[PDB]
DNA sequence: CGTTTGTTTGCACGAACCATATGTAAATAACAATTGA
DNA sequence: TCAATTGTTATTACATATGGTTCGTGCAAACAAACG
């Protein structure tokens, strides 16, 4: 329909032709008869009629009168929707400085008119005079008077004098300066001035000129002379229960501005003395700036509450604006809500759904069906027979969700998992039951969460909900390529539990035929779950392609092992059921049988332990009681020793030997020394005591406590908190970070003393705390990465470039923190490998490095690999699919319009609870550390040159090149080198933490990606969690997005003019057709925030950071902004250029190239 | 230093000028009437003035000198006095209209009393500008103090009701009932809960709901005058189902009945409309009409029709 | 009135007694809070107190 | 809490809060974040425009849905037009091109 | 019947013009226009279309083909 | 509107002038009435319940 | 299909009764801008 | 050309004239009943 959305400053004509009457009167409603009382702010005749093609006054209330004017009352008579589109106009007796294009800081009237704001603020407020082309002979134009020089001037000066007041006075200015005249003079200006500061000046002032010549915009129309009225119906005057009414603000300030203006034409038509006139101007003016911003006037005017009125402005911008609130996201029909049980019957592709909240999610459709079978007449009728649920509405409805899939959502979002489909099951009951194994996903747990039901309506929503988001087709983490499905808890210790063997058990040392066999034998009582039996089992490989070899033989395992082994699928090798089955165990098997088999077999498979995991847990009546927790016979010892020694170094202390920090740190080195042996021992009796013998004397097996089997299998808790169970609970640290000299020695089993309770609640309210306040700045640094790359979309399958990154295991200390596999796994090779000895091509150029390659990767000891990178990438608007990767979502390649920006962030911002935080959010904000390492800018001998207050000057001498560069380098800042030496460009001359920005600009993109990469994994590694290299380096990929010019030559750009990388390439690559390029670059790196602030959609850079500078900034510079973004498509309702909408918009950019 | 307050700029503009001498107003009066007095003689020295002044009387009954001099000493006598308005405009301060904007009314006010003042009647200005001054404050604030405008005698009848309620509250103790003001005042005690019923300012949009969450009053209230889907789909099945019912009748008989009432098409025609175009006589239109109602009412014909109630 | 009402009926530091138990309605009863009219706010309170 | 349709927002053509007016679900901006990382398109488009927003769009889908034709005419969204209004209401001229 | 989607993105491929795909497929279902290609075992429309990609009896070229001899037979 | 005017005349029923705004028992409660409170205006006829 | 008789409604037309308008009184952090060293 | 301070942004009252509203009536038009 519309192929972009085009905004400029509004001239008064303009305004005019919106307008469809000029309101005159203040007057809103009638007070006895509601009808609108014209022509004030709710007018009929202006904006349309109040009741659907009724005639105000009653002599027209048909249909068939439509598109005539009445008389009596000459109202038109058509649909009341119209109430919403007509705009009206007040025409200002004054003219009045618009707020925004006067406070913007900059001010863009102030910097047109090379005038400071103080200035012109003075000159608004009638406070001071202002010239204007008065006289070429004593005043120059710009020159401001006062009462006292313009009056001297007055007489003096009869004609050939200009000077006024108010806004009326900037507005004469603005129209009579000429941008050409004052366009060339700055530029020779420019040209021949020699100055960082006045250079950034006339730089600014010059590109403001350009800009509004350029465009159509006229200076004089940022001055207000015609006032747009809002449509009645966006400000409403509701009535209210009881004779109430309710109002919205912007009433309120059209009303004082519409009599503060009545009231200056009466003034000024009783020709009042100028003191009135002049007030009631600052009157107007503050009325007008109060409407559009309410603010930037040092006091807002506040309602009959003494609440601020909400401008016009404020409606628009801010967490509460139209942007975030109704055009980001919307409340939904069709949708539903209710608190969640686990029902773990269900198969991992249905959820248990009310049927209460089906039959109300689903009417429309109810409707629909009872109408064609003809159970039905009416729709009335349908509607009739669903409200009293009649018998064969059930089945109607049973009928209609059959295989409708429904979006079950969480309430926080973190990631893309948080929406996922699943085919309903209806349920007698009221809380919606959700698949045990999604709940990881979700992060949910059943202490009475909610989750929300969206129900697809069109076919293609449907397909999309069970081709896309089904549960079973969200199986791997989108942040990494592992499993998100592993069973969490009980079916752990289920497992676990029917896997371990004891030392002699029931049935020991017999042989069965299969497992079959062994369920049989457990089942009917004649053997332990698990006694180390042997049994033939049939395994089945998959060596070749498609064939699966049946191996047989006899494998020494349990019982358990052996029954356990009948869920596994076909092609799996039987080592993987032969262990404890811990929780890594069972992920690392669910990871094989993706990684062989399929999806099918892994979604049965998921399935299948699931259920055997939940019912062998159940037999296994796992319970804890008290006698569980034991505590060390050790502990008492332990804890004397560790007081005797704070004793004697107490007294040591008291002998004047150590001072008081030093005798506090040894007291707390001892006491984690203490605790550090209670927690040994009370593992060492916890773990293995259990000792039992086997026709013999006697056996040590890992024990079966309750607690131990939780723990060690992995189903909940850690040594930590077994520790804290048992044994003492180390030392308490009081929340301003000192450690507590006296740690609390009691355990939880043995009751906490009052002390101990107040000092171990010290740190809980601290950590609870903590935890409320952290979630709100990772949001804010997920909104952040989100708007910086939501615009990212893989549009090419291959860019062709050989560029790449090389990837190498990461080792701090001469110890593998990651090892190459997972670093170099999914993504595609950029160069060819080859043998450390250069024997021959290990693996073609462009392989995409899967599981197979990275074993022979392995297998060879490759130290080293040559990978493409999304940094990399030579593609135009987006990334081809060679260059990023595996997709870690699924296993192939990434699809053509995946939207990898919204993956990666969300990928990065979903575990920042986890965490520090501000670490990663000033290494994305691309923060300065305070004392930067001063880096050799250029190669050369280096020297030295002036030293005095003006500290020393470093000079760097190129063998050849020229050196104008010289280092002012402080005193106090440690050099690394010597004065006589020599160092190569992009060393470290000083010491400490390196800027980015220094790093990309001496050492290159590959050197900033991967220190910002190392940086952030370094941290989430410390923390544990596990994020693939991909979406950081997308993240800094849409970092590096601008670029400035150091040289245009022959291209059509200035040279501090930073324009976007693309843009240049592109103008490069064409010039290249030509012979003259003479352009040059250097690629600048912004923080996300600044970043995504710069844009070329001004759309999507307003909705989300400060509203007014974006809108005022593009208004003056006639932005024209063709939507190709996610965040604009959102916002104006159309098909988003990234996922199944691609399609639709390459084709629309095709008919649009015609 | 320096301030944005407009009240504070007007303070200080308006402060320059010393506030009076006595005599001196009646010398500024004398002033006026002098500048008004050369407007006079310049009209009266008009020939072609006194002609058609001659002329105005017998219908009836059947020059910038003296206006500077004029001009000036009313902005000197205005300006003067610009700290009475003040003082007399801060009594209405609260009163739903800003101070400034009392502060200009009460400026109007004072010309407007300049203008008709009379210095030879030996009185002091102040006494004869007050009264200005106080009518058109409180006539402004009648006038524009209410998003929904209400006229000066029932603002009059409101601010009785109020004192005459306030002063019952002290002479009674809990509270005076409308009943008991028909007695203290002499109105039909059906106007009084007319008056009471007045509705008061009405409450902003973006009133925080209570227990202070982000959630305003205007998030609360839903479209009145809007069609419900259901509504809609009724009225499109009910007129595909009329054009069924319609098409199995005889040709004449569906176009008048079609015609009779706005089906599909504009204003429903009257019985002599239809007889012009059908040239037939109105009661046999008529009759037709009601035997196409009969047949429309034979059940197997409209059994949907009356499900349609 | 309008003084004692206002501070009564509409302010921070009168709420609704939680009284779905006589724990809550005493608990309720008892209970100190740093914000209302001349204490704290909860979007700028600060970890210290 | 459940609800196929119901009573609209006044200024914004938008469903209601929670189960006190019978209102819809918020699908905020992390949905829509979450809908985006996907390839769904439709589902969000006909999240924020039929569902929503859209007064000719939303009849439309439930009628097409009454007599089971599940297709939507998406249109424009109110509450962008309440923006524009809104906007134009400054002294700044935005519009659509190409029309 | 129908759990998973894994077969049909192989047929079609890209996990987008599956979906596009499978929508004009069971569109042209809904509409009294065409007929399933497959035994119908009580399955939407949707579910059908995605089985009759499964059994590679529609593309997105198939569908192009029909819908233009469909055009081509219209003359008559 | 047209073509419900036309089931008017012909069902001869009569479109009533008041509309139904009765206090509905919200759905889903399903309870016991166990008290009820008339409060009428002082100029106001009480009703036979009240 | 028209005719005679009888009944209700839509415009238009006073009358009057109250409503309106007008006049008259002598936190925290970060980042640019600006001003001053 | 630095360095500290400032601002922005994010989580009465009485009188008079006229004018509109309400109310009752009339006439012609437009239905409604019952025959021939
Ligand atoms: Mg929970
Ligand atoms: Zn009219
Ligand atoms: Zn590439």
């Amino acid at each position: 329909e519309f192929d972009a959305i085009k905004i400029a400053l509004a001239s008064p004509d303009m305004i005019r032709s919106w307008s469809f009457g000029e309101v005159k009167k203040p007057e809103t409603i009638n007070y006895r008869t509601f009808k609108p009382e014209r022509d004030g702010l709710f007018c009929a005749r202006i904006f349309g009629p109040v009741k659907d093609y009724e005639c105000l006054c009653g002599k027209y209330k048909r249909l068939k009168h439509r598109g005539v004017i009445c008389e009596k009352c000459g109202v038109e008579v058509t649909q009341t929707k119209v109430r919403r589109e007509r705009m009206g106009h007040i025409e200002l007796a004054s003219p009045t400085a618009h707020i925004w294009f006067l406070k913007s800081l900059p001010s863009r009237i102030g910097l047109l008119l090379d005038m400071p704001l103080r200035d012109i603020e003075r000159v608004l407020y009638f406070e001071s005079y202002v010239v204007i082309e008065g006289g070429m002979t004593n005043l120059e134009r710009q020159q401001i008077l006062t009462e006292e020089q313009y009056l001297d001037a007055l007489e003096e000066f009869g004609d050939e004098f200009d000077a006024k007041m108010g806004a009326e006075a900037i507005q004469a200015l603005l129209k009579s300066m000429d941008l050409e005249q004052e366009c060339e003079q700055l530029r020779e200006e420019l040209n021949e001035t020699n100055s960082e500061t006045k250079r950034k000046k006339l730089t600014k002032r010059i590109k403001l000129l350009e800009a509004f010549v350029q465009s159509g915009n006229k200076p004089e129309w940022m001055i207000l002379t015609v006032l747009p009225v809002l449509p009645p119906d966006l400000r409403p005057l509701v009535p209210l229960d009881g004779g109430r009414f309710a109002t919205s603000d912007l009433n309120d300030l059209y009303r004082r501005v519409i009599n503060r203006n009545n009231r200056l034409k009466r003034l000024l038509d009783l020709a009042a003395p100028d003191i009135i006139v002049r007030n009631e101007k600052r009157m107007l003016q503050e009325a007008v700036d109060a409407l559009l911003d309410n603010g930037r006037r040092g006091r807002a005017i506040t309602g009959s509450n003494k609440r601020p009125l909400k401008s016009l402005a404020d409606m628009i911008k801010g967490k509460q604006g139209r942007f975030r609130q109704n055009l980001l996201g919307k409340r939904v029909d069709y949708s539903g809500r209710s608190v969640i049980t686990v029902g773990p019957y269900l198969r991992l592709h249905q959820c248990g759904l009310p049927k209460k909240m089906a039959l109300e999610l689903f009417k429309p459709f109810i409707y629909g069906k009872l109408e064609l079978r003809g159970l039905a007449t009416t729709i009335k009728a349908a509607k009739k027979m669903v409200e009293r649920e009649e018998a064969v509405v059930w089945d109607i409805l049973d009928e209609v969700i059959r295989e409708h899939p429904v979006l079950l959502n969480r309430a926080p979002t973190l990631h893309r998992l948080g929406i996922q489909a699943f085919e309903p099951v209806l349920i007698e009951g009221k809380a919606i039951q959700l698949h045990p194994l999604v709940c990881a996903a979700y992060n949910a747990d059943f202490d009475g969460d909610q989750m929300a039901v969206h129900v697809p309506l069109t076919l293609e929503a449907q397909l999309e909900a069970r081709a896309l988001m089904m549960s079973t087709n969200n199986i791997l983490s989108p942040a990494n390529g592992e499993p998100i499905i592993v069973p969490s808890q009980d079916v752990v210790l289920g497992l676990y539990y029917m896997t371990r063997d004891c030392v002699n058990a029931k049935g020991e040392g017999m042989v069965l035929t299969g497992p079959k066999e062994a369920e049989r034998l457990y089942r009917s009582g004649l053997a332990s779950l698990h006694a180390r039996v042997k049994v033939r089992i049939t395994e089945y490989e998959k060596d070749a392609n498609g064939e699966l070899v049946a191996k047989t033989s006899l494998k020494d395992t349990t019982v358990g092992r052996a029954i356990l082994w009948m869920i596994v699928p076909k092609g799996l090798p039987y080592s993987i059921v032969n262990q404890a089955l811990g929780k890594k165990a069972i992920s690392k098997m669910l990871n094989t049988c993706y990684r062989i088999l399929g999806l099918k077999p892994t979604v049965i498979f998921a399935d299948q332990i699931m259920y055997t995991g939940f019912a062998y847990a159940a037999r296994s009546g796992a319970s804890v009681g008290i006698d569980d927790m034991v505590i060390p016979e050790k502990k008492h010892e332990i804890i004397s020793e560790a007081e005797a020694e704070v004793a004697e170094i107490q007294e040591q202390f008291q002998s004047g030997l150590v001072t008081a920090g030093e005798r506090y740190n040894k007291v707390i080195d001892i006491w984690a020394a203490a605790n550090d042996r209670v927690s040994k021992a009370m593992m060492d009796n916890l773990q293995t005591e259990t000792v039992i013998n086997r026709d013999g004397q006697e056996e040590k097996q890992v024990s079966f406590n309750s607690i131990y089997m939780m723990a060690d299998s992995g189903a909940r808790g850690s040594a930590a908190q077994i520790r804290q169970l048992a044994g003492m609970r180390g030392l308490m640290a009081k929340p301003d970070g000192s450690i507590i000299e006296t740690p609390i020695t009691a355990n939880f089993r043995e009751g906490l003393n009052v002390l101990q309770y107040f000092i171990s609640t010290h740190g809980a309210r601290k950590g609870l705390a903590d935890t409320a306040l952290k979630t709100a700045n990772s949001g804010y640094l997920t909104r952040r990465l989100v708007d910086v790359a939501q615009d990212l979309v893989v549009t090419e399958d291959d860019c062709g470039t050989h560029e790449g990154i090389m990837m190498t295991p990461v080792i701090e200390g001469g110890d593998v923190k990651e090892p190459l596999r997972d670093r170099v796994l999914g993504r595609v090779t950029a160069e060819d490998v080859l043998k450390p000895g250069t024997a021959d091509i290990l693996v073609p150029r462009n392989t995409l490095l899967h599981e197979q390659w990275c074993d022979l990767l392995e297998e060879n000891s490759v130290d080293a690999v040559k990978v493409r990178s999304v940094v990399s990438c030579d593609t135009d608007f987006g990334v081809c699919a060679h260059c990023y990767g595996r997709d870690l979502a699924r296993g192939h390649i990434i699809n053509k319009g995946e939207a990898i920006g919204v993956i990666a962030a969300q990928s990065i911002g979903e575990p920042g609870t986890q965490l520090g935080l501000p670490r990663v959010a000033d290494l994305f904000e691309a923060r300065r550390p305070k004392e930067p390492a001063i880096l050799a800018e250029i190669s050369g001998i280096v020297s030295f040159g002036k030293e005095t207050k003006g500290k020393r000057r470093l000079v760097i001498t190129p063998v050849d090149g020229s050196d104008p560069y010289e280092e002012m380098i402080p005193k106090w800042r440690q050099l690394n080198v010597f004065e006589g030496e020599r160092v190569e460009r992009g060393d470290v001359i000083s010491d400490g933490p390196e800027a980015p920005h220094d790093i990309l600009r001496l050492r290159g993109v590959h050197a900033v990606t991967r220190y910002i990469v190392n940086e952030v994994q370094d941290v989430y590694r410390l923390q544990g969690v596990k994020i693939n290299d991909k979406h950081i380096e997308v993240i800094v990929r849409q970092m590096l997005r601008k670029a400035t010019i150091v040289n245009a030559g022959s291209s059509d750009f200035l040279e501090g003019e930073q324009v976007e990388y693309s843009r240049v390439k592109i103008a490069n690559r064409e010039l290249e057709a030509n012979g003259k390029v003479g352009a040059t670059y250097s690629r600048d790196l912004l923080g996300i925030t600044k970043a995504s602030l710069a844009t070329e959609s001004f759309i999507s850079a307003a909705s989300f950071q400060e509203t007014t500078r974006v809108l005022t900034e593009a208004a003056v510079a006639g932005k024209r902004d063709e939507l190709r973004g996610l965040k604009e498509n959102v916002i104006v309702g159309r098909l988003i250029p990234a996922g199944t909408g691609y399609a639709y918009h390459q084709d629309r950019m095709r008919r649009r190239a015609a | 230093g320096r301030t944005t307050d407009p009240v504070r700029m007007y303070m200080r503009e308006m402060g320059t000028v010393e506030l009076l001498t006595r005599e001196g107003e009646i010398d500024i009066a004398k002033r006026i009437e002098d500048g008004i007095n050369q407007v006079q003689c310049s009209v009266a020295e008009y020939p072609e003035a006194i002609t058609y002044l001659l002329e105005q009387y017998d219908r009836v009954e059947a020059m910038s000198i003296g206006e500077a001099k004029a001009r000036r000493a009313k902005k000197e006598m205005v300006e003067a006095n610009l700290r009475l308005v003040i003082s007399i405009a801060k009594k209405y301060t609260n009163r739903g209209l800003q101070f400034l904007d009392l502060i200009q009314e009460g400026n109007i006010g004072l010309m407007k009393a300049v203008d008709k003042f009379e210095y030879r009647r030996g009185y002091k200005f102040s006494t004869y500008a007050t009264w200005w001054i106080r009518q058109a404050i409180t006539r402004s604030i009648a006038d524009q103090a209410r998003t929904i405008r209400i006229p000066v005698h029932m603002i009059e009848t409101i601010n009785k009701l109020n004192r005459i309620s306030r002063q019952m509250l002290q002479e009674m103790g809990r509270e005076p009932t409308p009943e008991e003001l028909a007695e203290r005042m002499l109105m039909p005690e059906d106007k009084i809960r007319k008056v009471l019923k007045i509705a008061k300012e009405p409450i902003s949009m973006e009133t925080p709901i209570g227990d202070d969450e982000d959630s305003h009053l205007g998030d609360f209230i839903e479209d009145t005058t809007l069609e419900l889907p259901l509504d809609s789909a009724t009225t499109e099945s009910l007129r595909a189902a009329t054009h069924d019912v319609l098409a199995g009748l005889t040709a004449r008989e569906a176009k008048v009945l079609r015609m009779r009432f706005g089906i599909d098409m504009n204003t429903d025609y009257t019985l002599e409309e239809v007889g012009k175009q059908f040239d037939v006589t109105r009661e046999r239109i008529r009759q037709i009409e009601a035997k196409a109602l009969r047949k429309l009412r034979h059940p197997s014909r409209s059994e949907v029709l009356r499900s349609f109630l | 009135s309008a003084a004692v009402k206002e501070f009564f009926g509409s302010s921070q530091l009168s709420q609704f007694m939680d009284q779905n138990n006589p724990l809550s309605e005493i608990t309720h009863k008892r209970r100190i809070s740093a914000l209302g009219p001349g204490g704290l706010t909860r979007e700028r309170a600060g970890f210290e107190v | 809490h459940a609800r196929s349709t119901g009573s609209y927002s006044l200024v914004t053509q938008q469903p209601l809060g929670g189960k006190a007016q019978f209102g819809g679900q918020r699908f905020g901006e992390m949905e829509v974040w979450a809908l985006e990382a996907y390839g769904a398109a439709y589902t969000l488009q006909e999240m924020l425009t039929v569902k929503s927003d859209d007064v000719n769009g939303r009849t439309k889908m439930y009628k097409n849905i009454v007599d089971g034709n599940h297709q939507m005419e998406p249109g424009m969204p109110e509450s962008f037009n309440v923006l524009l209004k809104e906007i134009r209401s400054l002294g700044i001229n935005i519009e659509l091109e190409d029309e | 019947a129908r759990v998973t989607v894994q077969d049909a993105v192989e047929k079609i491929g890209n996990r987008f013009d599956l979906v596009l795909v499978a929508a004009r497929r069971a569109r042209q279902m809904q509409v009294g226009g065409k007929d399933p290609l497959v035994p119908e075992e009580n399955d939407k429309t949707t579910v059908i279309a995605l089985r009759e990609i499964e059994e590679g009896l529609i593309n997105n070229q198939i569908l192009d083909v029909r819908e233009r001899q469909e055009q081509q037979e219209q003359e008559a | 509107t047209p073509e419900e005017k036309l089931l008017r005349a012909i069902f001869g029923e009569k479109a009533s002038d008041v509309k139904d705004s009765s206090l509905r028992v919200p759905n889903g409660v399903s309870g016991t009435v166990i008290d009820v409170q008339v409060f009428t205006r002082d100029g106001v006829e009480k009703d036979k319940r009240a």
